[PDB]
Order: C-alpha cells, then structure tokens, then sequence
C-alpha cells in the first residue's frame, strides 16, 4: 500500500484515501446460514473500486516512466466509472484526460467529468459504445503525447487488487475467506483479490459473475444488459479466467431488485452492480455446502451516482 | 449495453 | 466512540462506518504560509457530517429509554442532509421516518429519501421551509408516538462531535490546531469540536462561518442565501456562542468558486458549505499571524448531491 | 433558504 491509518494521521493528497477500504457484514438480508461480508469499494473517495485502477495507472505508469505530468494526454473510451475515477486524479496529478463516450448520455455523466476539467468527446449516438472506442483509438493512435488508460488489458489493474483489496479483504476477514464473488468488468477486481488469496494458502472458491442477458464468459452472445459497472461482452485481457471456479449468471432484474432491497434492509446503497454481487452471494450461500462458511463480495460503487438510471426509476414512479 |  | 479500525475488521452494521473520517491537507489551493488541513467528512457513509447526528439521536435517544423501534416515528422537517441520514438510519433501525419538506424540491431530494423508506410529507410551495416545519411541529403534536428529530435543539448533536468529531481532529493533527472553522447549520460541529479541544488543553480561536446574504450571529438579518447546509436565519439551540472567538461571513458567490476550485486544485468535491469553510480557512491563512499555524476546517458533505443545483451551473451552462 |  503501504497501510496508512487514514482515521489517525493527515493524508497529503487524496489519492492516499483510496483502498483501505471498510468491510461490512449483510445481516437483515442474509437469511441463510452463511457468513457474507461485502466489500465496500463504494466508500473510496470518489465512490468507485474504479479509483483503486485510476491510481494505479497515473502512479505505475509514471514511475516507471511512461506518464509524464503536463505533457502526456490520458485517453480513454467510458460512460462509467473509469472516466470519473481518471478525470479526478489526472486533474490533481497535472494530466490533461480526454475521455470519449455516446453523444446520447445523460448530463450527469459529461458533467461530472467536466468538474474534473477533462475533456469529454462525444459521438454519434447511433455508433454506441463502439464509437465511443474507435474514437479513443484514433486520438492515441495520431498523437505521440496520447496514451490509452487500456483498461481492459492494463498489467496494473489486476496487480493493484493483488497488493491492496485481496490483502485487506484477507486482513478483514482474519485468514478466512470459503468464496470471493465478483462481477467482471474489465477482471481486476476478481483476478487481483483471486491471486492474493491463493499466495495467503487461500481454498477459497472464485466465482465471477456476468450480466443473463450478455453471459460471454459462460459461452453465449454478448448483447445490451443493465447491469451498469458489468459485462463488456468480450473477455478482457485482464481478466485471468484460469483462476475462476465457477461463472455465475445474474439477471439484470434481480440486480436492481437486490439493489432495492439492500437499501432499506442493511443501509446499503449502490448500484447495479452491487445488487447482482449481492444476489449472487445469497444464491450461493444457500448451497447446504456453504453452511458456515464466509462468502466475501464486492459492493463496487456508491448508489447516488445511478439515482437518475433504470435503477431506482420503481422509486421515481413512485414519487 | 456497457457502461464501465 | 469507542476507535474501531475499520481498515482492518468486519463491521456487524453500516452505523459502525460513520464518523472516524479521513483528514487531508489543502495542497495546490493552498498558497499561504499556514497549514490547512479538510476534515474529510462528505467520506461518511451516507456522504455527510448529518450521519453523526442521525446516529446520535437513533442511538442516544434508544438508550435513555425515548425511543423504542417498530412504536416511536420519527419526525423531521429538512430538504437537506439530515432528512437523508434519519431516513438511511431510521430503515435499518426499525423505524418508521417521516421528512417534511416544500413542494418544490428537486426529484432528486424527494426520491433519495423514498429510497430509504421515509414517507416525505410535501408542503405548499408558498410557505417555504416555515409551512415544512409547522407541519412536522403539528404532526408531532398530534401523536404520541411522533417525536421530532429536533436537530437544531437535541442535547446529542454537540454531544457526539465532543465524543469523536473533536478527538479525531485532536488526534489526526498530533495535538496541534490553532483554529478550527466551521460553517453553523445546527451549530453541533462547531460546538462539539470547540468542547473537545478545550478539555484537551488547546488554545485554538473557533471561527464560525455564515452567509454574508444571512448574517444572523452577526447581527444583521436572515435572508435567502444559496449556502446549503448553513444559516439556518434564527440562532440554534445547540449553539454555544460562549466558545466563539469570531464570526466570519462568507458570501455564496465566493463558497460556490471556492468549490468548483477545489475540485481541480486538490480533487475535493464537495457541496456549497465545503467551498465556504475553505474560503474561510484560506482568508485567515493570509493572516500575517498565521504563518506556521494549523487550521483545521470541515468538508461537510460530498459533491454529488449537488449536481443539480446552482453550485455546478457554471459546468452545466458549459457542457 | 434554508436546507440542513
Ligand atoms: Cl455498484
Ligand atoms: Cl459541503
């Protein structure tokens, strides 16, 4: 890390407020006879695990050379969290970001980037994502001082989860972990903690969760799902899939049900992708197998951030 | 679809 | 409180992440020759300084005997902060919560509390926050089982930032504040934090903020401000002014640049009332007596709950 | 005005 007693010293910059992160157990929602703790990536400074790879980018890349501050341009396609997580630390770390994403986004996503000073290029709705990519691509690809943030295949992605989220979920749960349960985005988050725990002498079975609707790690199609955070429909480069014991699928609609539920029954507030860890944690921790055992999962954003989605629109109506 |  | 690492153990509920907040120096806005340093409390887990209230009054209130889950209903007028963690808490608590507030509040403010569970009783928009606040005086009136928050009375909410907000700061700061600012909603945080350094010897002169729009310490008149979260327009209970050493004004334009500053400068992303504590710390840093000291000054609440008001219009026109 |  190093750890750094964040509730006993002064920090010197705000990047030294990402990771260490608390760690809280589910209690009115699990009725079942398992232990499941979540991790609560939500509560990083900026409200994502995304700030735990923002980091390890501007400060791997720099000192290993390849980032220089005020010359080079950090570039990357994203309508989510990774955007947010590189526009705030690029800002403070003296790098101009330019982060492309659909002209068709709500405001709340190109203005929150534009807090930051990073420049948002949009495109054509009708290219979707793909658009969004190519013009990533393109940018890097005509200018020297261009870099991708490459996400998706980025050595320090994995390796940040390795050296802080695995070793403190192992420090948390006190050498005690039956099943890690993750939604795959890029794979870091599952591909770090799941090689940290197997170094610890861990048993612990890893499970990566994927979108029903977009299920390409279990074989199928990608297609559109809901499950914002989740589900790229390819499989990335990050991601170790020899580590993974099982692919669990879950429904975008049990997602934003848990989500819901999780709320009003342990406080918890996220988005949809906290939801499906959630309900894949319950799914898995009714296995008669996993009596007494401890399933550690991931809340991976704070839910203000999806207050205008899909995600809360049953309270929207309501209101 | 995807938003990461 | 009692201290509890939460970098290093499971939590049993989410009340037990609050407060033990991070503290950070300003940095690159900071151009002075005094320290500052941001008590880092937008970092609670529903994302402000008010889940410290809301826990002090669930909490202290079920231990004296006054309120009893699933019978007592808790009552509160606010379209801010506190209306948000009474209902978070007033859900996982087994309590039913009722916030009064005007009509004419934003989705967002109405649809976060639903969220949670609360019923929000919404007023005529002509009467402002005086019709939100008979209405809740009336409902508490009229039902014995109905008791009022009271957050601008109740004996816990300096009591709570006596019992951690203060010890922290103490702590975080190696026993070294020569002033501590706070902008006065309630008057808790100043009054609490002020009881704490006295009992630990400091000789820090406490500074208390308002909008120059509502100089009501001062002794001018209330009036409508854009400072939210401070300037209640009338003197609260719960502050002590006997430990006051000056009151300093701050307009709303200067909390509002001080804000969009911050974020660029030192990746703070805060609300109204954060812009205008650092606008205060940063004017009595340029005090030529100040050269060398510590200020120590408050981050109340986190920035994405302001996306929709006038705070981030000057982004929002722009993008 | 006021919102706390
Ligand atoms: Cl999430
Ligand atoms: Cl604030």
């Amino acid at each position: 890390a190093a750890p750094f007693d964040k509730s006993k010293n002064v920090a010197q910059s705000i990047d030294q407020l990402i990771g260490q992160t608390p760690a809280l157990y589910l209690n009115k929602l699990n009725n079942t006879k398992a232990k499941v703790v979540l991790k609560m990536e939500c509560e990083n400074p900026m409200a994502s695990v995304k700030d735990r790879l923002g980091f390890a980018i501007y400060d791997k890349a720099e000192k290993e050379g390849k980032l220089i501050p005020g010359k080079s341009i950090v570039v990357e396609s994203s309508s989510g969290n990774t955007g947010v997580s590189l526009a705030h630390l690029g800002a403070i770390r003296g790098y101009k970001v330019i982060i492309t994403m659909p002209e068709s986004m709500s405001l709340e996503r190109r203005c929150l980037l534009r807090i930051f000073g990073a420049e948002v290029i949009l495109t054509p709705a009708a290219l979707g994502m793909k658009g969004a990519v190519a013009m990533a691509k393109k940018i890097v690809a005509a200018n020297p001082n261009a870099v991708l943030a490459d996400q998706f295949a980025t050595k320090y992605n994995a390796l940040i989860h390795e050296e802080t989220t695995g070793p403190e979920i192992w420090e948390q749960t006190n050498h005690n972990v039956d099943c890690f349960i993750a939604g795959v985005g890029t794979g870091g988050t599952l591909t770090g903690v799941a090689r940290a725990l197997k170094k610890m002498g861990s048993h612990a079975r890893i499970v990566a969760v994927e979108p029903t609707e977009s299920p390409v790690l279990s074989g199928g199609k990608p297609g559109p799902h809901k499950i914002q955070g989740i589900g790229p429909g390819f499989v990335p480069d990050v991601l170790d899939r020899s580590l993974i014991d099982e692919v669990l699928c879950v429904a975008g609609d049990d997602a934003i049900e848990t989500a819901l539920k999780l709320t009003r029954s342990d406080g918890v507030f996220c988005g949809f992708s906290g939801g499906a860890n959630v309900y894949a944690a319950l799914k898995i921790a009714e296995r008669p197998e996993m009596e007494g055992k401890t399933i550690v999962t991931v809340i991976p954003s704070f839910g203000e951030r999806y207050l205008s989605t899909t995600l809360y629109r049953s309270v929207r109506d309501e209101v | 679809d995807w938003s990461i």
